[PDB]
RNA sequence: UGGGUGGUGGC
């Protein structure tokens, strides 16, 4: 469809840069920032970019062009995917593979199944249980400290001022 | 000022945050602090 | 070992270090003439439970 | 480790009867008969001395810490 | 002599477990390593050669300057701590453990550098191999328990494990597949390939994988018309036909290939399946054309002509195929006759004259301990050393410098490698991080003593977890006495993890060459005189994977050799094993065979010992003297001929009775005893072996259990996998040791249901629990399903009250040559980001004085770094945990490996066993303390005895653990008669003896006493069963798993709250929780959960191009969709921050999610 | 002052199990209602020991 | 595992820090007492309170 | 108030 998917748009001339919330620097040991692998990969892309524009501005032996262009294509390939068949992976400075964008989305612990469809949340609690038949059927025992930690926002209304002021007290 | 108890010869020696930390008698480099001047308390149950 | 204790006055309800005493036997009707208890028994009630 | 004071089940003070128990053991007694002589008749004050195994000798095997 | 009773076998066990102790398997093979392995790994490839020979823009100076280094003797010593001062002194394992050290020795090596003049640098510390505890080459093998208390080593310690960067690490015996055995597996059906004959090669010296020849029968069941086979080779890319690779190894005609392979000219069925193989291999008719053919597929290079193509094919058939047999040539009979046995075998199995082979028949596996593992990793970084010296040589020969070699060894290579590769165990060079067998070495666990006793023995299995197959997880029935039928963890590990049994021993690795001499010492006939039509009935003999010859009568030979192991001409741990069925007879000498001992039954009708045990009572009196009547330990038993070893392969060819009362055929109908089978099939048996004791089939965490032979076996497995979590006494030197976990249980009692085996784990001298009073009676519903009742007054008397220890750590870093760190008390002014606790408890020198009560959330170790170039210091304090309380013990202060300071702190407190704390039976009947009752409110029997622990009636009748009742009864009797009754299983201890003794000491026969209400004394209508029993304390508590969370720490990356207990994270309201919320349907709750107690996040959209590009300034309150010049069609949303993350990730991959807020069609 | 082979609350625990004479005890009041802030010689039996 | 495996309740406050149950509810959650963990999410609004109190009770 | 790997244990 023309105003949405025009098939000269399936070839990237201009590969965008996300803002650095998506690759924010991590305090390695509280003075030095180890970077996120997107920052390392966009740096590698920009290095191969400048080593592209270095060849068409001087004497170029015609496959030095070809290899630096194919290396550019390689860096753009591993920016979105480090799982492509047949070829070796893009590798880090530990001996580990690189966290792509594809690895941030698939898998059990990606952003959807690990962060959007299900995630971690707050106002929870957790313990080990015990039976107690001296109880109704709709009652559950609460240890006191767990009652201290968690809370509930009750609205200050015109029918609950006194107790809530006491709960302040 | 602190009695740094020697690990070998039991010598109570204080160090002035400057001394290389060893036994003065045999070179044994392990010290420990000694107990405080306060009085500890317990409820004996 | 230099120790200093206080001694204060508590009951067994606070803790059982204030136990006054040790072990308390208790029985009534040793021949079960009320049939308050009921023996479990393989063969015969009189023989196996000693007096 | 080292002998406790009371029984765990009942609460008869027993801790004194450790040294006497070893001294009765030295003559060749048998352990039940030795508990018999010490007046230990419920098994509560029989397991509180019969089971007990001794480590604090091993702690005093450390030639001086200080 | 007389009857060998039970306690005579306990004489036997006392001799064994006074010779070896426990952890032989670490120590003795690590001794094998330090004595021989490094000497031969160095002298494997002893010389490098350079040459810069000619035309150096020369005057035709043709000069073989051949640079030749020859490696020599290793030098071995004590470990040594060279100080930052520079002084060297005797390090010791206490001084090691206190100081984060590496108990590591100088490993020196001299270098013989020579020069060829054929014209046409001293003891370098080459590395630090870390030394195991208690080894020969540790300094604590010898030297006087007295002085060991002067040197802080407990005598009831046993060692076995290593020390790295301070802490203790261990070696799991990793379990590799067996090498060099002639297997046949059958292949799954959706495939044209059905039968397989496979091998995995590895050199005899060195024990290292080289080749893997595979055979695949082309042909599914009536699919694949030509039922002929090809081979697959190493360094090829494609399958190659069988007769062609035969003609390639140097046997061309059809007649000689059928002479090598076929053993029966009347086996016309297999001969019939033979014929198409030859008829397919007709097109390649002699040797060198097949060599040229294999040159075409398998890496002989293109355009490299016939003579060097065929050279390369002769190299993959000289080296690189059948390498473990030999790597020299000339024995194509040895090679081809091995492969003719393969063709023989695979056609035997493809016509199903046999079962398939199976994966787990435990003789067909081996094991790798510290010996072979240090062999492999030492080989690796030793090759790396080789090329490092080579690299430096080609730089200081260009400029031609007389190099001293002492700046030519940067010996952080092998020390750094072994230190990382035991630090995390990601086994390999760190630049081979993945594709590597992960988790080799483990944190040793010191939670209690028996836990460590098992964990030093543990094996693990690398199938990975890919394949859910229940065939490798079966308790497959080679396991008699070799692993533990009880112990294996719950869950993911189950079926894999095999604890070496209480009669395990690890066979070292032995010179096979004298065994070869024993073979040819009796007229074994060589392989070149072999014609199977001349001799169809000779016996074909294996040595670890090489068939070496034939002979007619194995029986006289196995008599001689078996009696020479009964004497000692052989290593007495070499399994000489006979078969008669195959006309074959094997001798393994291989490393890592799991052997076990048996009582040698005199299996021979030659004298009156036949049927009887060879073990006399004179030997028993000798063991009770400690000497022979002109040293006599377990070694002389082994070299006496009373006990022979078998591994899993000789387990095939034996005949066992279980107990020595079953050797003589015995004499009824008593309803107490147990019923052995009759064994009336063979009227005249030849028993060759009888078990020493059956409770020696168990694992170490399995022999603890009182009467394992009266339970439902998942509860046996549970008890063995809970016995490791006991609180008790772990080693007797907890005063000086500083460890991050330690817990002492106060009042530890040896159990009244002791075994006879608990003498040999010392558990009666270091127990990990108590005897408390069992009373199995529903009282007030508090034990409904596995909870229990505990009398609070008994806890007040000290019941299971628990010591709690923990060691922390910190050290100084160096941020510049003049810029270092300093543990000081930081101010409120000069220092950045004070922790929100207080600082008052700190001292003048930054480390808190002992005796001081400490709470959580306040400092102990304030490491202040001044920020490299007021307000210029960084507060980087190391605090005590957010859960704990305590009073502090023993605050270590010293100097690091680095030369700067170092700290370690051992805080402690004591935890009251309270409501919710898990406990455990000795039969798994587990659960938590449900409720606490004070003293009077218990039920109480006629004398005054109250109980302390009340397991449930309903816990019993389905779990079917009748051993628990047997323990309670035997406990009460052995309490009253006052001694510890032998509850080692499989005796004639019935229930009847216990019943009669309880009655005849003045009680009820079946346990019960008439117990009462404590609230009335109105007698409990049913009589209540009631006694002592041994209890233990599992490591969990409720004070470590309570957690709740309002808000707090969110990650930077995704702004969803964090994961883990330690940072006070939040819980995963997971998928299937959302599923049940959908099932209830109240989705408004779901919009609470995934919006409002999480990453609630607010974005904007331009309503025309639909995107979130709209730049948001708010106090100036202006916006601009800069791709559109849109300034009005602007809305905001409420989406999860991770959904926004999805959108930014996608737009950075060029997909365009556009969010229009109206339905369009 | 302690320097033992035994820890501290350990010994306080074992001291809490120790049997005292309390024949005269009902003219000694309870701790939590005796008229002193922390211990005096109206309601304590102060043991100081240093073997 | 089924639509009862989340159920609403009411609050009873007890010392001695563990979770108390009735034992008739042991069957639907399938919990024994050898150390299970059971979570406790809390509503933060009035709306979700009534949602739970009328359906998931 | 780190990340990121990896190990063992609980239901
Ligand atoms: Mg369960
Ligand atoms: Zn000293
Ligand atoms: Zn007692
Ligand atoms: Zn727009
Ligand atoms: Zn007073």
């Amino acid at each position: 469809n023309e105003d949405y998917a025009r098939p000269e748009w399936m070839i990237i001339t201009v590969l965008p840069v996300p803002p650095p919330q998506v690759r924010p620097s991590i305090a390695m040991d509280e003075t030095t920032q180890g970077q996120d692998d997107l920052t390392h990969k966009l740096s590698d892309i920009l290095k191969a970019n400048i080593n592209v524009q270095k060849l068409e501005m001087d004497g170029s032996p015609q496959h030095i062009i070809n290899e630096v262009e194919q290396l550019l294509q390689f860096h753009v390939a591993t920016y979105m995917d480090n799982d492509i068949a047949g070829q070796p992976q893009a590798l880090q400075k530990s001996g580990r593979p690189v966290k792509a964008i594809r690895a941030r989305l698939k898998g059990k612990e990606g952003r959807l199944r690990g962060n959007l469809m299900g995630k971690r949340v707050d106002f929870s609690a957790r313990t080990v249980i015990s039976g107690d038949p001296n109880l109704e059927l709709d009652q559950v025992g609460v240890p006191i400290s767990i009652a201290k930690t968690l809370s509930y926002p009750e609205t200050v209304t015109q029918y609950n001022i006194h107790r809530l002021t006491e709960y302040v007290r | 000022g602190v009695k740094y108890t020697c690990g070998a010869c039991a010598h109570n020696f204080s160090l002035n945050k400057s001394d290389p930390v060893r036994c003065k008698e045999c070179g044994h480099r392990v010290i420990y602090k000694a107990r405080t001047k306060r009085m500890i308390q317990f409820d004996a149950r | 070992l230099n120790i200093r204790c206080i001694a204060k006055k508590g009951i067994a309800k606070e803790h059982a270090k204030w136990s006054p005493c040790s072990a308390i036997a208790f029985e009534y009707d040793p021949h079960n003439k009320l049939k308050h208890t009921d023996f479990w028994f393989e063969v015969d009630a009189k023989k196996e439970w000693p007096d | 480790m080292i002998i406790p004071v009371r029984c765990f089940s009942c609460g008869k003070v027993v801790g004194d009867k450790w040294d006497a128990y070893l001294r009765l053991l030295e003559e060749g007694k048998q352990e039940g008969d030795a508990l018999d002589e010490l007046k230990l008749k419920r098994y509560c004050c029989r397991r509180m001395v019969l089971t007990h195994v001794d480590l604090i000798e091993k702690f005093l095997r450390y030639n001086p810490l200080e | 002599d007389d009857t060998i009773t039970t306690e005579d076998c306990w004489t036997v066990i006392s001799a064994f477990f006074e010779e070896k102790g426990l952890v032989s398997q670490q120590l003795d093979s690590f001794d094998e390593f330090m004595e021989t392995s490094i000497q031969d790994l160095v002298w494997e490839e002893p010389r490098l050669i350079l040459d810069q020979p000619a035309q150096h823009t020369n005057e035709k100076d043709n000069i073989n300057k051949r640079y030749e280094i020859r490696f020599g003797k290793i030098y071995l010593s004590r470990p040594t701590m060279t100080e930052a001062d520079g002084t060297t002194h005797a390090m010791f394992p206490q001084e090691a453990r206190l100081r984060n050290l590496t108990y590591s020795s100088p490993v020196y090596l001299d270098m013989e550098k020579s020069m060829f003049t054929s014209i046409d640098g001293n003891k370098v510390h080459i590395g630090k191999v870390p030394i195991m505890l208690r080894s020969k080459f540790c300094s604590l093998r010898t030297l006087d328990e007295v002085d060991l208390y002067k040197m802080k080593e407990c005598p009831y310690d046993m060692g076995g494990y290593f020390v790295i960067n301070g802490s203790e690490k261990v070696l799991i015996a990793q379990e590799r597949s067996a090498a060099n055995i002639v297997q046949v597996f059958k292949k799954a059906a959706p495939s044209p390939i059905s039968h397989v004959a496979e091998i995995r090669s590895a050199l005899e010296k060195g024990s290292r994988l080289i080749s893997t020849m595979q055979i695949k029968l082309y042909g599914r069941e009536d699919k694949g018309t030509g039922r002929t086979i090809k081979a697959t080779l190493p360094y090829v890319k494609q399958d190659i036909p069988i007769v062609i690779v035969f003609r390639a190894l140097g046997v061309v005609p059809d007649g000689e290939i059928l002479q090598h392979i076929c053993y029966d000219e009347n086996d016309w069925q297999m001969l019939e399946m033979l014929k198409p193989c030859i008829e397919e291999g007709f097109v390649i008719q002699d040797k060198e054309v097949a060599l040229d053919f294999i040159g075409r597929r398998g890496s002989a290079a293109l355009g490299i002509r016939r003579e060097k193509r065929i050279q390369y094919a002769k190299d993959i058939l000289q080296k690189e195929l059948l390498p473990h047999i030999t790597q020299e040539e000339g024995f194509e009979t040895r090679k081809t006759f091995f492969l003719g046995y393969m063709v023989n075998r695979l056609l035997l199995c493809a016509l199903e004259r046999k079962d398939q082979d199976d994966r787990d028949h435990f003789g067909k596996k081996r094991l790798d301990l510290a010996g072979p593992l240090l062999a492999n990793l030492f080989r690796i970084l030793f090759r790396k050393l080789t090329r490092e010296i080579y690299r430096y040589m080609q730089r200081c020969i260009e400029t031609d410098r007389d190099f001293n070699l002492n700046l030519a060894v940067k010996s952080t290579t092998i020390t750094s490698g072994l230190k990382y590769s035991l630090a995390t165990g990601n086994w390999g060079e760190q630049k081979k991080a993945m594709s590597s067998r992960a988790g080799v070495s483990q944190v040793l666990n010191r939670y209690t003593y028996s836990s460590t006793l098992s964990h030093l023995r543990r094996t693990n299995t690398p199938i990975g977890r890919d394949g859910k197959l229940a065939k490798p997880r079966q308790l497959h029935n080679t396991h008699w006495g070799l692993v533990c039928p009880a112990e294996t963890p719950e869950g993911q590990a189950c079926g894999l993890v095999k604890n070496l049994s209480l009669l395990s021993g690890i066979s070292i690795g032995s010179p096979s060459e004298p065994i070869i001499n024993f073979l040819e010492e009796w007229g074994m006939e060589p392989l070149e005189d072999y014609d199977p039509a001349q001799h169809t009935k000779s016996t074909r003999i294996f040595v670890n994977g090489v068939w070496t010859g034939i002979h007619r009568d194995p029986s006289m030979l196995v008599s001689t050799m078996r009696d020479l192991r009964r004497s000692g001409a052989i290593s007495p741990e070499v399994s000489i094993i006979r078969d008669i069925r195959e006309r074959e007879f094997k001798i393994f000498t291989d490393v890592g065979r799991v052997y076990r001992p048996l009582f040698i039954v005199e299996d021979d009708e030659s004298k009156d010992n036949k049927g009887e045990l060879r073990i006399t009572k004179e030997h028993i009196r000798k063991i009770q003297q400690g000497y022979d009547d002109d040293v006599y330990g377990w070694s002389s038993l082994v070299t006496s001929g009373v006990i022979e070893y078998v591994d899993g392969e000789e387990e095939e060819t034996i005949m066992i009775a279980m107990t020595p009362e079953d050797l003589q055929t015995r004499s009824l109908n008593d309803t107490a005893k147990r019923i052995k089978p009759e064994m009336s099939t063979s009227s005249h048996h030849t028993f060759t072996h009888c078990e020493i004791h059956p409770s020696m089939i168990l694992g170490v965490a399995a022999s603890i259990i009182p009467f394992p032979d009266h339970n439902q076996s998942p509860r046996n497995t549970y008890q063995s996998a809970m016995g490791k979590q006991a609180m008790g006494v772990f080693l007797t030197n907890y005063n000086v040791r500083m460890d991050t976990m330690a817990n002492i249980l106060y009042y530890p009692q040896k159990p009244l249901a002791k075994t006879q085996a608990m003498e040999y784990l010392k558990f009666r001298e270091l127990p990990a629990g108590q005897n408390a009073i069992v009373a199995i009676a529903c009282y007030s519903g508090y034990n409904q399903e596995d909870s229990m009742i505990m009398n609070q007054s008994s806890i007040d008397r000290g019941l299971f009250r628990s010591l709690f220890f923990r060691s922390y750590m910190d050290q100084e870093k160096r941020f510049g040559i003049s810029i270092v760190e300093e543990f000081e008390k930081p101010t409120r002014a000069t220092t950045l980001r004070l922790k929100h606790g207080t600082y008052e408890k700190l001292d003048e020198d930054g480390l808190i004085a002992p005796g001081v009560r400490v709470s959580g959330d306040d400092i102990i170790i304030g490491k202040t770094t001044p920020i490299p170039p007021y307000h210029t210091k960084r507060d980087a304090s190391t605090p005590l945990r957010s859960t704990e309380n305590g009073i502090v013990d023993q605050v270590l202060l010293t100097t690091n490996q680095e030369g700067l300071k170092f700290v370690k702190v051992r805080m402690r407190t004591t935890k009251v066993p309270q409501i919710g704390d898990k406990f455990a039976s000795r039969h798994g009947q587990k659960g938590t303390i449900g409720v606490t009752y004070r003293h009077e409110d218990m039920p109480f029997s006629a004398e005054g005895i109250v109980p302390d622990l009340i397991i449930n009636p309903h816990a019993i009748p389905s779990r079917m653990t009748v051993a628990h009742l047997i323990e309670c009864l035997l406990s009460k009797v052995g309490s009253i008669r006052g001694y510890e009754g032998d509850a080692t299983p499989f005796t004639d201890l019935t229930v009847d003896a216990v019943s009669n003794l309880l009655r005849d000491n003045g009680y009820q026969s079946r346990g019960f006493e008439v117990m009462y209400n404590g609230h009335t004394g109105k007698k409990l209508m049913a009589q209540v069963f009631f006694g002592p029993t041994y209890y233990q304390r599992l490591r969990h508590m409720v004070d470590d798993k309570i957690h709740a969370r309002a808000r707090g720490p969110v990650q930077v990356l995704t702004r969803q709250p964090v994961e883990g207990r330690s940072r006070d994270g939040g819980l995963r309201f997971g998928e299937m929780e959302r599923d049940c919320m959908i099932a209830h349907g109240a989705a408004g709750f779901l919009k609470e959960r995934l919006m409002e107690a999480s990453d609630a996040f607010r974005v904007h959209v331009c309503g025309i191009c639909g995107l979130m590009s709209v730049i948001a300034n708010l106090k100036k309150n202006q916006f601009e969709c800069r791709s559109c010049k849109n300034k009005t069609n602007i809305y905001q949303l409420h989406i999860p921050y991770a959904a926004k993350l999805l959108f930014q990730e996608l737009m950075a991959m060029n997909i365009a999610p556009r969010l229009y807020t109206e339905r369009s069609g | 002052m302690n320097t033992s082979v035994l820890a501290d609350e350990f010994i306080s625990h074992r001291l809490g199990l120790i049997p005292l004479v309390s024949e005269d005890v009902e003219e000694m009041k309870y701790s939590r209602d005796c008229t002193c802030e922390d211990y005096c010689d109206e309601c304590s039996v102060v043991l100081e020991l240093s073997a | 595992l089924h639509k009862m495996s989340m159920m609403a309740h009411r609050v009873k406050v007890m010392p001695y820090s563990t979770f108390r149950l009735n034992l008739s509810v042991t069957s639907p959650y399938n919990a024994d007492f050898d150390g299970d963990e059971m979570n406790l999410h809390v509503p933060q609004s009035e709306e979700t309170r009534a949602e739970l109190s009328q359906l998931c009770a």
